[PDB]
């Protein structure tokens, strides 16, 4: 009760709607079952997700009589956001799509026959995540491969979004020698998940907990890299639960710690504080007869289960994205010159 | 002429402390400066920064410590400075509107070669806008503030701030507790024997919207430091460095103290409290005061030498964040929002230019 | 015909006058490069540099302030192919720039010290590390104004720059002491202030100039003084470590190899450092005083594109 934490009131629990006003895409609601019941996704992956259901939803237009169809889907499609909303709230790799996407509702006329609806929007809907996403990573696979050596190691944490096509390429379209790292954290395992993948794609991985961190540096280490899920306007990377301790330790340990990350995961908000503005994802999760049951109904127990939280940008020495390298206190420059702009 | 003594007496203002604080000498600095602009023939447009940057040196070199009258001559030169390119390139034919804002400044002076047509006297009266938009904007500078600090500050933590005489948080944390019903504390210390005026009545203020407050000394405000996690600094006035000109007395060393115990330092600033220059020496900046009110005795045989001090300087390593009105910034990050506001030439605010 | 390679062109006027520094005697050479070999084309001008850049990072390949001087002509001729004159008057309209650095990059040094003055007041006793020759510009303005200071020197060992200093500057009346790079550590609190200079500037603000001056930039910031850094407006390169290992001048920091016959024994170690923005704390440059972020911007506001 003392920091109250408990009640900051970032998200709640509630479920149970039956509302028929909307016709409401039957797969959209596939995607938030895919999220909440079990979560399957990083950032970007969310960012190809959502678009997924997008270009199907689109597809079925169903435009009422008396309304331009700029002046329907600005509320069907936005309706069915509050359906994700219920699931879970928003990223940037969310949000900065979606208001790219409300231009383009905004910006047709009342002259398309809805038979060309499609290809002015599919394939520009489409070139986006094929420049904004895929190209984009492709400059990340250019930048990153000079800036590593071979025979070298490399710290990873959790699942990442963009650096696993970085370490199949260096690893078998380079060949050059790497040892990997994968750690992750109960309760989302979703570290593992590279772990079958990078060693079906053959090459040394080393599992690890985060609680047995010490002594992975306590051995021939560097090279720590970081998967991202949004850099705040100072430049604190908002990201998944338990980046900042070996943050922390590998700069305290001298080797260099990078962020690989992304033009469309910035962001115009600030904040640095890492309980401040968060998410919750139903205490249930951390208990697997069990050893306790009843979090709820007895007298003073609570679960927390932290999602996102904040890293200090002295921590991270070098921040890489599409267009290059660039130090972590210089990051809101391209807010200015790219984002909205390029 | 007659704007020829409204600035003397407005020089008579800025010697002997006709007015303090930072937020109304920006305003009457401002006011006065229209008279100048409604009474000026420049026949240049190179004149009419000529006609104002003696002024500034009249006014600067008359008294250099005061500083939101010193940033606004430089600004309001810069929506003119700003204008003399859009004149001139929609003169000619060839290149009339590229309209990015930023050139790269490293290669630019490292090139060197060598409807509204004219109307020359638009640069009278966007200047008069120009006296009216800056006031309207500090009228209301914490909206912006409001906006993002209770984003930034939670509910339940105790809190401190070393700057009693800021009008800013004076008026923030009425809000803070009101439309946001956050409920803390604050530790409040004085500013020995200075803003302790202020510093009384800063508190009692608060205890009329009871946000469970009390008075600390300002010996004491290490032995409870270790309980708080969180300081804002009401400065007044803050450099190109994010080393910022704070109020009268007592603030660095705490700002210290709480950079010591790995605390967040906060702070708030209007956009007219920013200031271009460079803080060459700190001892030229921190100004001090009197022998008077630190010891009243005045032994002229005994007679004892004592210091007192009426400004304290900070290191942008000792600050966090600088809340604004256009949003939460880093205290490296200074130079980008100053440079988009003020211009290589005039920050060298003097006729030699050696 | 000359070919503008080594020293055809590029050796001969280093020995002209040890005023004229590495980096601008490249932009020297570059510029006066395309000059008299004009071939009247666009394109094979800057396929004669990137073969004429290449071959001159060949030449040298231990000297990067070269390389800064290699990276920032080829965004000289970018820009200055820009205004969009098709090539007609770009020949001219570039030669007519032309001579511009040996101009304006030659009064680099005392536009630093213009600008440079209000950094050594009233009695700071200085560190300086290593022969940075816009510090003792500087120097030079700061004895013409007769400010009141002192001066301490340290090694700059192997390059036994510091020997130099101290001879340079006596004969021009400042009292001044030589220290070795060992006894930093045990003086540093006496010390105020303390001037270096980097061979080029590195992406987040670095000081690849020189053995040591990681070491004394280390020990300045738990003595927690300014750590200021001299330099100039043409000093910018895009190499950019991750730690303090940039490139080497041929092998690994720590090599195991033995003495065969009676080879040198201190050169086994680096002769290059690195510090990053966390140890700096203001530079100096053309444009003006300059803090470690915006240091950053300005080499990147022109070289993403």
């Amino acid at each position: 009760l003392e920091q109250s934490f408990d009640n900051s009131s970032l998200i709640s629990s509630v479920k149970e709607l039956l509302l028929n006003k909307d016709l409401i895409h039957p797969s959209i609601l596939l995607l938030t079952s895919h999220l909440a019941h079990y979560k399957i996704v990083g950032s970007i992956p969310r960012c190809i997700a959502m678009l997924e259901v997008f270009q199907i939803v689109i597809k079925d237009y169903q435009t009422p009589k008396g309304t331009t169809l700029s002046r329907n889907l600005t509320s069907y499609l936005s309706h069915q956001i509050d359906l994700l909303k219920k699931a879970r709230p928003l990223s940037v790799t969310m949000g900065n799509a979606i208001r790219w996407l409300k231009q383009e509702i905004s910006l047709i006329d009342p002259s398309t026959p809805d038979k060309a609806a499609k290809k002015d929007l599919c394939e520009k809907i489409g070139q986006f995540a094929k420049e904004k996403i895929e190209l984009a990573d492709q400059l990340i696979i250019d930048n990153a491969s000079t800036q590593i050596e071979e025979s070298t190691t490399i710290v990873t944490y959790g699942s990442s979004k963009v650096l696993t096509e970085l370490l199949l390429h260096n690893a078998i379209s380079l060949k050059k020698n790497i040892k990997v790292i994968v750690v992750d954290s109960r309760p989302l395992f979703e570290g593992r998940k590279m772990a079958e993948t990078l060693r079906n794609a053959g090459v040394n991985v080393m599992y690890a907990l985060i609680t047995s961190l010490d002594t992975i540096f306590n051995m021939d280490v560097d090279y720590v890299f970081l998967g991202a899920h949004s850099i705040l306007s100072n430049g604190f990377l908002y990201s998944r639960a338990g980046t900042a301790m070996l943050a922390m330790s590998a700069k305290r340990r001298n080797i260099p710690v990078l962020v690989c990350c992304e033009s469309l995961k910035f962001s115009q908000r600030v904040q640095l504080d890492s309980v401040t503005f968060n998410e919750l994802a139903d205490p249930n999760d951390l208990v697997n007869k069990n050893i306790l049951d009843g979090w709820q109904e007895l007298p003073s127990l609570n679960i927390v289960n932290i999602l996102y939280d904040l890293t200090p940008p002295e921590y991270i020495k070098k921040v890489i994205t599409e267009f290059g390298a660039l130090p972590p206190s210089s990051v809101p420059v391209i807010l200015r010159e790219y984002k909205g702009s390029a | 002429s007659d704007v020829n003594v409204t600035i003397d007496t407005f020089v008579a203002k800025l010697k002997r402390r006709q007015v303090q604080g930072s937020y109304a000498i920006a305003l009457e600095t401002l006011q006065l400066l229209m008279r100048f602009i409604s009474a000026a023939r420049w026949n240049h447009v190179n004149d009419l920064i000529e006609q104002i940057r003696d002024l500034g040196n009249s006014l600067e070199k008359a008294h250099p410590t005061a500083f939101s009258c010193g940033n606004v001559i430089r600004r309001i030169l810069a929506v003119l400075r700003d204008e003399v390119e859009e004149d001139t390139m929609s003169t000619t034919v060839t290149s009339t509107s590229v309209a990015e804002p930023l050139i790269s400044s490293m290669f630019n002076l490292l090139q060197k070669p060598e409807s509204s047509m004219k109307t020359k006297t638009d640069y009278r009266q966007v200047a008069i806008q120009g006296i009216k938009d800056l006031i309207d904007e500090i009228k209301n500078i914490d909206e912006g503030i409001q906006q993002i600090a209770i984003d930034l500050i939670h509910d339940h933590e105790i809190l401190l701030t070393p700057t009693p005489d800021s009008k800013t948080v004076l008026k923030f944390l009425i809000t803070a507790r009101e439309r946001s019903n956050r409920t803390f504390t604050v530790l409040v210390t004085e500013g020995f024997p200075n803003n302790t005026k202020n510093a009384h009545e800063f508190a009692k203020k608060l205890a009329q919207h009871n946000i469970e407050t009390l008075v600390v000394p300002d010996s004491a405000v290490f032995a409870l430091m270790s309980r708080v996690g969180k300081v804002i600094i009401g400065t007044k006035a803050v450099f190109v460095n994010g080393g910022t000109i704070s109020s009268n007395s007592g603030v660095s060393s705490v700002c210290e103290c709480a950079r010591e115990f790995r605390t967040p330092v906060f702070a708030v600033a209007g956009l007219y409290k920013l200031s271009p220059l460079y803080p060459f020496d700190v001892e030229k900046f921190v100004e001090f005061g009197g022998s008077q009110r630190i010891l009243p005795r005045m032994d002229p045989r005994k007679r004892l030498d004592t210091v007192n001090q009426i400004t304290d300087y900070v290191p942008p390593e000792n600050i966090d964040i600088y809340i604004t009105n256009v949003g939460g910034f880093n205290p490296s990050f200074i130079y980008r929002i100053a440079w988009d506001n003020y211009k290589q030439i005039d920050v060298h605010l003097d006729k030699n230019k050696a | 015909m000359s070919e503008f390679n080594i020293t055809e062109t590029y050796l001969r006027f280093l020995e002209e006058d040890t005023e004229m520094t590495m980096p601008i005697a490249a932009i020297e050479a570059l510029v006066t490069l395309l000059r008299i070999k004009t071939p009247e084309t666009a394109a094979e001008m800057i396929n004669t540099i990137k073969s004429s850049t290449e071959e001159l990072i060949k030449s040298i390949p231990n000297s990067v302030s070269l390389r800064a001087g290699c990276d920032i002509f080829m965004r000289f001729v970018l820009r200055n192919l820009h205004l969009y004159g098709d090539w007609e008057n770009c020949k001219q309209h570039l030669i007519e720039n032309g001579q511009l650095f040996v101009s304006r990059a030659k009064k680099s040094r005392n536009k630093i010290a213009e600008i440079g003055v209000d950094f050594i007041a009233d009695d700071d006793i200085i560190l300086v590390h290593g022969y940075s020759r816009a510090v003792f510009s500087l120097l030079n303005h700061a004895a013409n104004k007769f400010i009141r200071f002192r001066c301490v020197v340290t090694e700059s060992r192997p390059s036994k720059q510091g020997n130099q200093l101290y001879t340079l500057l006596e004969q021009k009346g400042i009292p001044v002491t030589l220290i070795v790079d060992s006894a930093v550590g045990a003086v540093i609190d006496k010390v105020d202030k303390v001037f270096v200079g980097a061979e080029g500037v590195a992406e987040s603000g670095g000081i690849i100039n020189l053995v040591g001056t990681y070491s004394v930039g280390v020990l300045a910031h738990n003595a927690r003084k300014p750590f200021y850094v001299v330099t100039e407006s043409h000093k910018f390169v895009r190499m950019f470590p991750l730690s303090s290992d940039d490139l080497p001048m041929a092998g690994p920091p720590l090599d195991f190899t033995r003495r065969t016959d009676d080879l040198e024994d201190a050169l086994r170690g680096p002769t290059i450092d690195y510090t990053a923005q966390e140890y700096i704390t203001a530079l100096i440059t053309d444009l003006g005083v300059l803090t470690p972020s915006a240091v950053s911007e300005e080499l990147i506001k022109m070289w993403y594109d």
